[PDB]
């Protein structure tokens, strides 16, 4: 806001307006800005040119909760912000509230526009993963553009005798122009004519026979516009992708982005894909009604037979034979089938078309289970002794509980409410703790010239099959710097000594069929003082071997504390 | 059976009746 | 009220162009740009092919003999060819050759008036001993126009009607920017983006539109006397 | 006594208590007197809103009133509700919230000449027949059923013009105020009640660039109405170490808190053109310093 | 090979780190630059011209920073690595 | 209805009561017992969760402190008109009917098997001959502030909780509207809360004005109401009253006068009717954003008055006596141009 | 840490001379810490245009 | 074939039916939604600007005689609805006294206005009080704070009142298009519109084609 930045830059804009003669002396200029003349908003849009400013959602928890943006002008008493980012702060836009500082110094400034500028941060520190991606809404968009439907308006067809094939376009001009006027749907099965987008390598070492793609070769696509107008996002030279995006695609992608194109790129392209998703997400048709939230057809009947079943064993417990727990073991039992009974039938219910199942099933947000007790049954409830009631709910929150469910119901928020109230402060103490033990470990020599290396299983190989790809392998040797060559079985390297891993060298090591791999690693580094950059390999944030003097136990400590809120119940859970 | 005497009327969803008025709050 | 006039700034490129007006009162961004764009991509008149003919095939659903393309990639090839025309009335245009070798598109004889902008254009390629015989009409028209609304024509023995381009530019962007021109800080700054064929330029498409839009919204001012700002 | 920082409107009435004329008032006292200062706030952005089922919210942007959505007669919307935290938070009683408020607002007539509907048998009958803005309610645990608002949605009345806007389910047709073009699908429309919380933004928002600083730790004054910097926790120092980043941290620590002579001279550097000194000797550890040898403990430099 | 960026972002990072061994001395590398370049400025009135002014001709009222960051991306600077 | 809810407040802490770190977990989760006697929605966000009740809407206190609940006791499977008060103790020892449960006009149950509450958490079909006793209305376990929200069947707890705790937040504003739909509990929960006046026996009104009223008794007494207006609340907040009865008007004993502070036509509006839509519009309502139009803002729809506060006082010392003066050293007469005389 | 009084005596009694090792001390002095852009390594440099620059500079 | 546009004007009591046609496919929606968005924002008119009470020195407060204090009054006169002839602040004058009721029609306006709306109901008089109030009358377009008249440094009986320039309520159209296979393909836009009845459907029309008239006029000019 302006009334803040005017306020915040007050002597830059004093020195700069005496500068430019529009005042005479300092106090003068001091008593100019207090009134706020119409002669001061041209200094101060000149004066903020590229100076950064530090933002810092309270209480910061890990490294990216300090950011560095430029600042920009707005009315209004709000800090704007950019959407991608919210997740690294894990803040939510209901009445949070953040700091903002400034640096003076010429070297802050440099400081903060190298180091703690947003975009150089896309990877967070935990895992060298990007965590600035389409998170919540977007999504919805980019599946609805990147769906296909069958039996569209303008789809593809084949020639009928005397009638040509029609559903063919020159280039996506053309498409667009056919689109706008209403004659072809966004989402249908086109053959398009691309000419600057590379293809699959499938087609392209077929068509071409492997010479190359260059701009300006066509080639006939089978897709729909959709999916072009998609990939006319991503960067130049990406081979085409034709799938349906799925948030994990999504996440491939933007992984494999990470790993093969520098971080502007990805930033640059990661802003795109969002700014088209917010375009597309209004349009997908995605709202709530009471004809959506349908209720199962024959709910009835099974409930039906489920509790006559249920007053087979109340009989049973009538003569005596069992004892209260069998009974409540048996009710249990028996209400738990009948709520999956329940649940597969309104699966099986429900259309492609509800909005409920688009949101659900695209990975946009929740699960089959809410959607089941908002349209189902929501079986079954805890107990403040945390075992489950013998009644349960034969009722909907759409078609209506009654008194005594609700009270029973209580129960399971108020004890959540209990444990995250625990868990927060929980959690904030053992961060601290971490935080204090490993406060002195600095990388110092740049390498400690040593030979012990830890050994870790890359992929076992099945006495069966020919190679099975160890499901950790992602975590232990993904960024560790290879201690030895692991040659093949022929005299041929195909990963040299000293050569970082990753995902291209991974996948050519699963190539080889290599299993066995030894791996340097820093729990044997020979530093005498802290550990050298060698054994401790790949940074996380930079993508690249760790520089010299960089503090690598904060970083640890901030990695391993922050998911300390999610941690809960010999315990199995933060204790 | 609006118990003051000029409150704007509302009729409502009644299904049931209650046998008494609400206490002093 | 003058309040501030709006000028219209321009960068170049190779065939596009980024046009930029700067400032703008809070809120006409978007009622410049929308119908700027419409105006543009469908008001200013143009000429294409709108339907071929092939003595050699009977129908679609085979190829032409002797030549390595099919017959829909000679449509989209013969599709995509600049035809500027100054006749009303419909004219044809013939495509002969023989031997082995390749075709171009200034290789076609044109009639009087009808001029191509791209000789160097490919289409297709002949084998040895090939031919193939082409009678396209050209008319002229304004926007996009689909086969379909030129199903009905008449009767014929291969008449394959095409989906035509009747405008000279295929594609156009816009966005909206703030700007600050004083403390409301709010000020919108539209940046065209237009791609036009090699049959206008870019400026002069613009210029056309915004003369056929100022001529339209002649009959809005017209029905009374009252004046406004610059 | 002044104004604090950030208050501004119009004195309405001074209150002001004499021991002269025999007024009760604090031993040690002679005289007290109060003034009020009301101001009309306007709600703007950044301001709390929610409804009686708890969802809250801010405002992100108003819109002009040219550019909101509206509907198939010219009626513009007043405020849009995103979609996806509905189903997440489970709270579906404010769709139907909405659309009984629509059904009521609107006004409904209960087809009765071939008799009461089998979904309308225990509606009350003088609940068959209402006004445009009638008014309804729905006591807990005992109201309108899901067959009762299907029913009624379907025999609201008219709009004057003729036509009726929202179909049977309860969505109705647009037309987006930027583009011009109807959204390709309906959407939910009605009345929804909506609170204002007090948690205004007026109060929040606050600068400090310089200010009175404390006599007693020569730091600066606390909160707004202070004049007050900001606290800076010792989680930012670990985000600072954890970047590498020194200057900065050295700024914040000592330049910016507690050198007396650091704040003077690097004041003066930014109103000239000079660079800024190098910061000094911040006041907390000469302090600690003074204190220490207290103890007889003599704790040396050794700048050496 | 990429769209031109704009803003604080250009020149990018990768690039510099070409020149530069680590990019926690190029922030001292290009800081210590942007003095020099504000001594220069401030003895503009009068004195020795020992600190050269800019090498890249500057914009329009740029901050010294900004010169120092685009004329390292030029390769026109050497210095010496710790003491 | 903040202030309300504030009266009929439960507190479990303080002085003579356990702390928060040695009180256990369990006593902050409900009990069987509670239903009737303390709201199990209504309650703190905060750390002080379970600690903090309300009374039931028909809760009332025995002169001993064990609450009580009213009760219609079942004869002989016919319902009573007549009703008592039980405590927990009477209420464990009898079975307990459903409100809810269909009754014949003439008091016979319809249906031979009705649910029933027993001794603790237990729940089971009963022939319609013992059960004894039947609860009153459905609404019998809400707290004030939980029994006006509309469908709350169909919320879920920790939303309805929040949606209770948020509506103890509102702010008076200028021009208050009543709402469309809402629960009958909305005027008398008004009357009762002290800040609406209203007639005390029936006369007719012989003159009104903005800022007092003189209503006529039958007997010949003449009486005189002062509304207070544009006073300080206690929270910062204004309060207000304005007649809404006209000159000439025979009212009857107990009929509002004046509307207070979120109030229209004597019943509770603590805010406005705005017309809704439910879309992702370009992200600007992501992630519970909310977007506005301008004719709220123009039209004053959503528009508040909040009063500030300052003093200071001029105290003795031993160096001498402070005093109030316009004038003041070494100012310019330009800064001090509003002060008075005095 | 903990436990301020004897370790203090403790130190004292040896005269233990620690130079400013680590951050946390680093800090409390206020001193530049010695990580990232403090270390020796990088703090001292000096940075001039090359003769080509200079001798094409005019 | 080819023919330009013509607008005609199909009437009502004070609500009045535009059809413009024939347009080219897909282009009616653009050109009516871009009259609506400059005829509800862009057209020029006059509202009270600042109100003087006699005997009032602010807002928060009231009048012996009335039923309703000064802030209701306020909103009720932002009802008013006014023209502006002269392009000056002029002043006009509101007196009465004795019990009864005070509306619109009791204003003696000045040379150069009027108000057209004499039914609306300001407030109502006990006989023990009276009423004189002093208000402004300014032409500007759009709408402004009231804040304005704060800085201005004006006495101490001076209140600011938010201006509301907009003589138009309510804006619609509906197309309807012809998508035969002739080429008829056009649509026939319908725009319908309502005023405050300070000016009628034509002058607004008018004023809102001149101003996209003058904007548009800056692209025509050769580049
Ligand atoms: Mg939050
Ligand atoms: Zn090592």
């Amino acid at each position: 806001p302006k009334l803040m930045a005017l306020e915040l830059f007050k002597p830059f804009v004093m020195k700069r307006l005496v500068d430019l003669n529009h005042a005479q002396n300092i106090k003068s200029a001091k008593r100019m800005v207090e009134r706020q003349r119409p002669q001061v908003w041209d200094v101060l849009e000149e004066v903020i040119a590229e100076h950064p400013v530090l933002l810092n959602r309270a209480p910061t928890l890990h490294r990216l909760g300090i950011q560095a943006f430029e600042p920009m002008l707005v009315e209004g008493k709000a800090i704007q912000l950019h959407p991608l980012v919210c997740e690294a702060f894990n803040a939510d836009f209901d009445g949070d509230q953040m700091a903002v500082h400034l640096p003076l110094s010429a070297e802050a400034q440099a400081e903060a526009r190298i180091l703690m500028l947003s975009s150089n941060n896309i990877l967070s520190p935990a895992s060298g993963r990007p965590l600035a991606m389409p998170r919540l809404d977007m999504v919805t968009g980019l599946y609805y553009l990147t769906t296909e439907v069958p039996g569209d308006t303008g789809e593809y067809q084949p020639a009928s005798g005397d009638h040509p094939e029609t559903g063919v376009y020159s280039s996506p001009a053309e498409a667009i122009m056919a689109a706008d006027r209403g004659v072809l749907s966004v989402r249908a099965k086109i053959k398009v004519r691309l000419t600057q987008l590379r293809p699959p390598v499938e087609i392209e070492a077929e068509l071409f026979g492997h010479s190359g793609w260059q701009p300006g070769d066509a080639w006939m696509a089978e897709t729909t516009l959709g999916r072009v107008m998609f990939n006319e996002l991503l960067p130049l030279g990406y081979p085409f992708v034709n799938k349906q995006m799925h948030k994990k695609v999504q996440a491939a992608i933007i992984n494999d982005l990470a790993e093969r194109y520098p971080m502007i790129v990805v930033a640059q392209t990661v802003d795109k894909l969002k700014d088209a998703g917010f375009y597309w997400a209004t349009r997908s048709g995605v709202t709530v009604s009471m004809a959506d939230v349908l209720v199962p057809p024959r709910k009835k009947e099974i409930l039906d037979h489920y509790e006559e079943r249920a007053d087979k064993v109340e009989k049973q417990f009538q003569r005596g034979a069992l004892n209260h727990d069998e009974r409540n073991e048996a009710l249990v039992e028996i209400w738990k089938e009948a709520t999956d009974e329940v649940g597969q039938a309104l699966r099986e219910h429900y259309p492609d078309d509800n909005p409920i199942i688009t949101i659900v099933d695209s990975g946009a947000t929740g699960n089959f289970t809410q959607t089941r007790t908002l349209a189902g049954m929501k079986g079954l409830v805890t107990n403040p002794k945390g075992e489950f009631i013998p009644r349960p709910v034969k009722s909907s929150f759409r078609e209506g509980l009654t008194v005594l469910e609700y009270f029973i119901n209580t129960h399971g928020a108020r004890k959540g409410l209990a444990d995250t109230a625990l868990r927060t402060a929980d959690s904030g103490y053992l961060t601290r703790r971490l935080v204090d033990v490993s406060q002195d470990v600095i990388v110092r020599e740049h390498d400690c010239q040593t030979e012990r290396g830890i050994v870790v299983e890359l992929a076992e190989r099945a006495p069966d099959g020919t190679l099975i790809r160890d499901p950790y392998i992602e975590t232990s040797a993904y960024a560790r710097t290879l201690g030895t060559d692991a040659v093949d079985e022929a005299g041929n390297v195909i990963v040299e000594r000293g050569q970082d891993l990753g995902d291209p060298e991974i996948d050519a090591l699963l190539a080889a069929g290599i299993t066995q791999v030894k791996v340097r690693s820093v729990l044997t580094c020979a530093t005498s003082t802290g550990v050298c950059a060698t054994c401790y390999g790949r940074s996380m944030a930079t993508g690249k071997l760790v520089d010299i003097g960089e503090a690598v136990g904060i970083v640890a400590a901030q990695s391993i504390g922050e998911p300390g809120t999610q941690l809960t119940m010999i315990t199995g859970g933060l204790p | 059976n609006n118990s003051v005497p000029g409150a704007p009327n509302r009729v409502s969803f009644a299904k049931l009746r209650e046998p008494l008025e609400v206490p002093g709050l | 009220i003058s309040q501030r006039p709006t000028l219209s700034e321009d960068v170049l490129t190779d065939n596009r162009s980024q046009f930029v007006i700067e400032p703008l009162e809070p809120g006409f961004g978007y009622t410049l740009g929308n119908s700027l764009r419409r105006t543009l991509l469908s008001s200013i008149p143009g000429a294409a092919v709108t339907s071929i003919r092939i003595d050699g095939v009977l129908h679609e659903f085979t190829t032409v003999p002797g030549v390595k393309e099919d017959v829909t990639e000679i449509i989209l090839n013969l599709k995509s060819l600049v035809v500027s025309s100054e006749e009303d009335e419909p004219v044809t245009m013939y495509l002969r050759k023989q031997g082995p070798g390749e075709v171009t598109a200034g290789d076609i004889v044109p009639p009087a008036g009808v001029t191509v902008h791209n000789p160097g254009m490919h289409i297709a390629t002949l084998n040895d001993k090939g031919k193939l015989e082409v009678e396209l009409v050209v008319e002229r028209g304004r926007g996009y126009v689909p086969a379909v609304q030129n199903r009905a024509s008449g009767a014929e023995i291969g008449r394959i009607p095409v989906d035509s381009i009747y405008s000279p530019v295929l594609k156009v962007t816009y966005k909206v920017d703030a700007t600050r021109v004083e403390q409301r800080t709010d000020f919108d700054k539209l940046i065209l983006d237009v791609e036009t064929k090699n049959s206008i330029s870019p400026r002069d498409a613009l210029a056309s539109a915004g003369k056929t839009l100022v001529e339209l919204f002649g009959l809005a001012r017209e029905l009374n006397v009252e004046a406004e700002g610059i | 006594l002044k104004v604090p920082h950030g208050e501004s409107g119009k004195v309405i009435g001074i209150r002001v208590f004499s021991r002269e004329d025999e007024d009760e008032l604090p031993a040690g006292v002679n005289e007290l007197v109060r003034v009020y200062v009301a101001q009309k706030r306007k709600i703007s952005d950044g301001d709390k809103l929610a409804g009686r089922h708890g969802n809250k919210g801010v405002i992100g942007k108003i819109l002009p009133v040219e550019d909101m959505p509206f509907l198939a007669d010219g009626t513009p919307v007043d405020i849009i509700l995103n979609t996806h935290g509905v189903p997440r938070r489970m709270n579906i009683g404010q769709i139907l919230e909405t659309h009984l408020g629509w059904c009521a607002h609107s006004g409904w007539k209960v087809d009765a000449a071939k008799g009461v509907p089998d979904w309308a048998a225990r509606l009350p009958d003088e609940l068959l027949e209402a006004q445009p803005n009638a008014i309804v309610s729905t006591p807990v645990f005992d109201g309108a059923q899901e067959a009762e608002l299907q029913g009624l949605l379907s025999c609201t009345l008219p709009n004057r013009d003729g036509d009726v806007l929202v179909d049977a389910d309860g969505k109705a047709m647009l037309f987006d105020g930027r583009s011009g073009e109807p959204f390709p699908y309906p959407v939910t429309v009605g009345y929804m009640y909506i609170m204002k919380l007090h948690h205004l933004v007026d109060d929040k928002i606050h600068a400090r660039s310089t200010g009175p600083y404390s006599m007693i730790t020569q730091q600066p004054l606390g909160g707004k109405a202070q004049f007050g910097g900001q606290r800076f926790g010792e989680m930012e120092c670990w985000a600072m170490q954890a970047y590498g980043a020194a200057y900065t941290l050295q700024e914040l620590l000592t330049i910016k808190s507690d050198d007396t002579v650091g704040r003077v001279k690097v004041y003066e550097a930014i109103v000239k053109g000079e660079n800024i000194p190098e910061p000094g000797i911040p006041e907390s550890f000469k302090v600690l310093l003074k204190e220490l040898q207290s103890l007889c403990l003599n704790v040396e430099v050794l700048s050496s | 090979g990429y769209d031109t960026p704009l803003g604080i972002t250009n020149p990018p990072i990768d690039e510099l780190l070409d020149r530069v061994s680590s990019k926690y001395a190029l922030v001292i590398y290009a800081a210590k630059r942007a003095r020099q370049i504000n001594d220069y400025y401030n003895q503009l009135g009068e004195g020795i011209l020992e600190y050269v002014g800019p090498l890249v001709e500057p914009g329009l009222q740029e901050k010294p920073l900004s010169i120092a960051l685009r004329e390292i991306h030029a390769d026109l600077l050497e210095h010496t690595e710790g003491e | 209805l903040s202030g309300l809810t504030h009266k009929r407040r439960l507190s479990a802490l303080g002085p003579g009561g356990l702390s928060r770190e040695r009180a256990g977990l369990e006593v902050r989760d409900v009990h069987p017992s509670h239903y009737g006697r303390m709201c199990p929605i209504e309650t703190p966000e905060g750390p002080n969760i379970g600690l903090i009740g309300s009374l039931s809407v028909y809760a009332r206190v025995n002169p001993f402190g064990f609450i009580e609940t009213p009760y219609r006791k079942v004869v002989d499977g016919v319902v009573s008109d007549e009703i008592v008060y039980l405590t927990a103790d009477e209420e464990d020892r009898h079975v307990v009917a459903q409100a809810n449960s269909p009754i014949d006009a003439d008091g016979r149950f319809v249906e031979p098997r009705v649910l029933v509450r027993r001794k603790a958490g237990e729940v089971e079909y009963v022939p319609s001959s013992e059960v004894d006793y039947m609860d009153v209305s459905p609404r019998q376990m809400v707290s004030v502030a939980t029994a006006m929200i509309p469908f709350l069947e169909h919320d879920d707890a920790n939303r309805a909780l929040m949606g209770a705790n948020m509506q103890r937040q509102a702010v008076p504003l200028v021009r208050s509207e009543a709402p469309l739909v809402g629960t009958g509990m909305e005027l008398r929960a008004a009357i009762d809360a002290g800040d609406v006046v209203v007639a005390e026996e029936s006369g007719v009104i012989e003159e009104v004005s903005a800022d007092y009223i003189t209503v006529m008794h039958d007997n010949g007494t003449r009486r005189t109401y002062r509304m207070r207006k544009f006073a300080r609340s206690n929270h910062g907040t204004c309060a207000n009253q304005c007649p809404i009865v006209d000159a000439g008007d025979r009212v009857e004993a107990g009929q509002v006068i004046a509307d207070g502070p979120c109030t229209d036509d004597g019943e509770m509006a603590l805010g406005k009717n705005l017309l809704v839509a439910i879309m992702p519009w370009e992200g600007h309502n992501y992630e519970d954003a909310i977007i506005l139009s301008n004719r709220l803002v123009e039209e004053d729809v959503l528009t508040s008055i909040h009063i500030e506060e300052h003093e200071i006082d001029a105290r003795d010392t031993k160096l001498g006596a402070e005093e109030i003066t316009r004038d003041i050293p070494n100012i310019s007469d330009e800064v001090l141009a509003d002060l008075d005389e005095r | 840490f903990q436990e301020t009084t004897r370790v203090l005596t403790d130190a004292a009694i040896n005269c233990r001379s620690d130079k400013l090792n680590g951050l946390k001390e680093n800090v409390i002095i206020g001193k530049l810490i010695p990580a990232g852009t403090g270390i020796n390594r990088y703090r001292n440099i000096a940075v001039q245009p090359t003769e080509e620059a200079r001798a094409a500079a005019y």
